[PDB]
């Protein structure tokens, strides 16, 4: 080699991971979420830093500071809204990435998947703290309710909850901590994302068919750079449509009411992204049984691999699998609906059956369906 | 490790391709899609559609009840008596 | 005592077969397995014809999945022709493994 | 060679870019 | 014969990427201005007299 | 409650028009390149 | 990479020295082939269906001599620069560039 820019600098060779990388030809449009997933995280960061550049992390000011951001600071209003709606997109994308892992069995990539779960839980921590940042009625009561949930742990819990908060309630100390954690988390996240990339770069992508495509590879640059760009255009279009014409639409919580430490959230609930878990949680009478089964909703993901039963890592050729896959998605939809529901009979009995359904689908139904399909094919 | 010349072995396969500039990006824009979009949607629909349909019934019923039981403030037990 | 019941599974089997669309894509069951360690070895034991043939068919089918087009009704794999050509190869591979595992107890 | 011409258009571009952009 | 509008455009401006960039730089400029002018107008037409622009008359210089 | 109500909706106008020019353009770009692959035809000729 | 790269650098960066040497070479290839009776027959026969009846042999050196490096560079760009190459290979081609890569190999933004 001489004057082959890419290999010359060693650092620049490391970037050919986005150009000369063998990329499956056939490849649904559900493969852009990965790339979108990463634009999201840069978008937040950017935007964020800017918000952090005029935000104050105190009980007295926080709401004011937010409020100042979207009134007297130039373009501080979109940036903030862009930031808030950003985080809806980052989750919307997130669930698309996973739906695909589930469906095409990308999670066959044992190690890559694991880091995916880690990533997924790491964004969840960040979205849970930042919401607290503005210090609105919704944020103030959900932070209390969720961290106190933790006090379900028998021996420690209680002491714990207090250390997290840094007091007996959620006053200054608490708020200042979330700011710092919110801040550095995403930088920690970016390292992970990159380790995630690292492991996948050893095996390549999977595809609709569910068969090796080494016989059919394609240079990433020519194709997929255009595809990614277009997907980003579509991504940005959804974010701005929502930011510019439906600002809070998606932001269910109307609570732009500074948090008064003794009031009534009629129906307090995490934002959309966490309703599944919430629902899941209420269905249990006992509070410790709810937390464990709150944790398991999300962690279940780390066992999928070990639940895979078929010989076709691709659900694509497997109809009974497809049907339950979709169900669980609609079950999951149903669970999010419960999330905004009053605590009552109708919603309780429904949510209860939906939780059962949800673990049944992942724990027992699908696996059986796997074997059945394999027997039908005489495999 | 090199990814491009070490992926696999292929023997006896000829492929024929043309340049972008001699070609058109959008051949039968709508006459291909329509029937392709139609044909795969109709093979999706059965597999896909159902569980969402069901969620909609559950939604509908489920909210009905609620508004009744609660709105029907007399529902549980009557007035006269 | 299977005369009625196991002469009728062929009907669900047949129904299932074409239900899973690989059918349509020019592919064959053998060519749909998950490529793991046993399967790999097995594939590596295929004679040139057999093996070049799987390569062409996945080359045809992935071509199609890229373009979202199904092959012609004329040109589709027919259940009655179930070349389980990997099965032979695959079995031993497994057979050799199990032995190797078993010999390793004590 | 062709560098002057090309460096001249490249210099133009940066110029108009700043001017406008900025 | 003459070159299609495109071919003319092509051989005048796109052969050399230096010219191609230049073009883009200048069109990025010209385009902003018409877009805004047009787009703004459009918008302001839809809310006739709703916006201060339309209403500054009432309390202005007597 | 929302001072930015008017700016915002004007912006929405400019973001919609713009995006109505970039979505169709960039789709083109995408078919320009891909065309090579989508137009491609195969042929298998064993010695066999 | 190196090939197309030599094409490109030819239509944008030809140096008089370089063309000058390639000039001379041509002279020689085109004189030396004409040693012997059979070669000379061919030139004559073919030359009359090709270029018609002419025997441009002596003109050549004149024509060849008209080549200032600018001549060689503008001539070069008509055919090469942004033209769609026609490609053919016979495996193992697994590493043979994608058509789009070959193509963009015909212009010079970088590489
Ligand atoms: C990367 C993952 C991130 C997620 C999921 C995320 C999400 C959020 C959410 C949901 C809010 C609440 C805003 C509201 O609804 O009012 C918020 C606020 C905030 N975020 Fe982020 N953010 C992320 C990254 C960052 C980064 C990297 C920074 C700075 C380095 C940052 C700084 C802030 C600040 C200062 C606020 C408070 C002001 C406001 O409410 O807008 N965030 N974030
Ligand atoms: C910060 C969050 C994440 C980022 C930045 C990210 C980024 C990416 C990127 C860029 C790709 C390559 C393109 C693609 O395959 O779509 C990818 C693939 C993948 N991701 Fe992630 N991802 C994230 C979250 C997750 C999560 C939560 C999971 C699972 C829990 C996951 C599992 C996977 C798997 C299994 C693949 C490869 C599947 C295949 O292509 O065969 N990722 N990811």
């Amino acid at each position: 080699m001489t004057n082959i820019r890419k290999s010359h600098p060693l650092m620049k060779i490391v970037n050919n991971a986005f150009i000369d990388l063998p990329a499956p030809s056939n490849i649904s449009s559900w493969w852009n979420f990965g790339s979108l997933l990463g634009i999201c995280l840069i978008l937040q960061i950017l935007t964020g830093l800017f918000l952090a550049m005029h935000y104050t992390s105190d009980t007295t000011t926080a709401f004011s500071s937010v409020t100042h951001i979207c009134r007297d600071v130039n373009y501080g209003w979109i940036i903030r809204y862009m930031h808030a709606n950003g985080a809806s997109m980052f989750f919307i994308c997130l669930y698309m990435h996973v739906g695909r892992g589930l469906y095409y069995g990308s999670y066959t990539f044992l190690e890559t998947w694991n880091i995916g779960v880690i990533l997924l839980l790491t964004v969840m921590a960040t979205a849970f703290m930042g919401y607290v940042l503005p210090w609105g009625q919704m944020s103030f009561w959900g932070a209390t309710v969720i961290t106190n949930l933790l006090s379900a742990i028998p021996y420690i819990g209680t002491n714990l909850v207090e250390w997290i908060w840094g007091g007996f309630s959620v006053d200054k100390a608490t708020l200042t901590r979330f700011f710092a954690f919110h801040f550095i988390l995403p930088f920690i996240i970016m390292a992970i994302a990159m380790v995630h990339l690292l492991f996948l770069h050893e095996t390549g992508s999977n595809n609709p068919t569910g068969i090796s495509s080494d016989v059919d590879k394609i240079p990433f640059h020519p194709y997929y750079t255009i595809k990614d760009i277009l997907g980003a255009l579509l991504l940005i279009l959804a974010l701005m449509l929502l930011v510019l014409f439906a600002p809070d639409l998606l932001g269910d919580p109307d609570n732009y009411t500074p948090a008064n430490p003794l009031n009534t959230p009629p129906h307090i609930k995490p934002e959309w992204y966490f309703l599944f878990a919430y629902a899941i949680l209420r269905s249990i009478p006992n509070k410790l049984g709810g937390v464990l089964a709150l944790a398991f909703s999300i962690l279940i993901l780390a066992l999928i691999p070990l639940l895979h039963t078929s010989k076709q890592r691709s659900m694509m050729f497997r109809p009974l699998s497809q049907c339950l896959f979709w169900a669980l998605v609609a079950d999951l939809l149903t669970l999010t609906w419960i999330g905004g529901q009053p605590v009552e009979h109708p919603y309780i009995t429904i949510g209860q059956l939906a939780s059962v359904l949800y673990f049944l689908l992942i724990l027992v139904l699908m696996p059986t369906a796997g074997t059945i399909e394999n027997k039908l094919l005489k495999w | 490790g090199r990814q491009f010349g070490h992926l696999t072995r292929v023997r006896h396969v000829i492929t024929y391709s043309l340049s972008p500039f001699e070609q058109r990006a959008f051949p039968h824009y709508f006459s291909k899609g329509i029937p392709n979009v139609l044909r795969r949607t109709r093979a999706c629909i059965l597999r896909v559609a159902p569980p969402f349909v069901a969620f909609y019934l559950v939604y509908t019923w489920g909210t009905q009840e609620f508004e009744k039981s609660k709105r029907k403030n007399p529902a549980a037990y009557e007035n006269d008596r | 005592a299977v005369s009625a019941s196991s002469r009728w599974l062929e009907g669900i089997r047949k129904w299932y077969y074409n239900a899973a669309g690989f059918n349509k894509l020019g592919l064959m069951r053998d060519d749909t397995i998950h490529e793991n360690d046993d399967v790999k070895e097995a594939i590596r034991r295929l004679p040139e014809n057999l093996y070049d043939d799987r390569v062409f068919r996945i080359k045809r089918a992935l071509d199609l999945s890229m373009r979202q087009q199904i092959l012609p009704k004329e040109q589709w794999t027919k259940y009655e022709e179930d070349k389980s050509y990997l099965e032979p190869y695959l079995k031993e591979v497994i057979r050799e493994r199990k032995e190797r595992e078993e010999w390793a107890k004590k | 060679r062709n560098w002057v011409p090309t460096a001249q258009l490249w210099g133009a571009v940066g110029a108009v870019g700043l001017v406008s952009a900025t | 014969v003459a070159p299609t509008l495109t071919a003319r455009l092509y051989s005048l401006l796109f052969r050399r990427t230096s010219t191609f960039a230049l073009t883009i730089v200048v069109g990025a400029l010209f385009f902003e201005r018409a877009f805004d002018q047009g787009a703004d107008a459009i918008y302001e037409h839809i809310n006739e007299g709703k916006l201060w622009k339309h209403i500054k008359h009432k309390y202005e210089n007597k | 409650a929302e001072p930015e109500h008017d700016h915002r909706k004007r912006m929405g106008l400019k973001m919609l028009l713009m995006m109505g020019l970039l979505l169709p353009l960039v789709y083109a770009m995408k078919r320009h390149k891909w065309s090579v692959l989508k137009s491609r035809k195969l042929a298998y000729r064993p010695p066999k | 990479f190196v090939l197309q790269g030599q094409w490109m650098r030819l239509c944008t960066s030809a140096t008089e020295s370089e063309v000058l040497r390639g000039k001379n070479l041509l002279r020689n290839a085109l004189v030396s082939h004409l040693d012997g009776t059979t070669p000379v027959c061919e030139d004559i026969g073919r030359s009359l269906l090709t270029y018609g009846r002419r025997i441009p042999l002596a003109e050549w050196e004149s024509r060849i001599a008209e080549v200032d490096a600018r001549v060689v560079r503008e001539v070069c760009s008509k055919y090469f620069y942004d033209q769609c190459p026609a490609v053919a290979g016979f495996g193992p081609i697994e590493q043979l560039p994608d058509y789009n890569r070959i193509r963009s190999g015909m212009f010079w933004l970088r590489f």
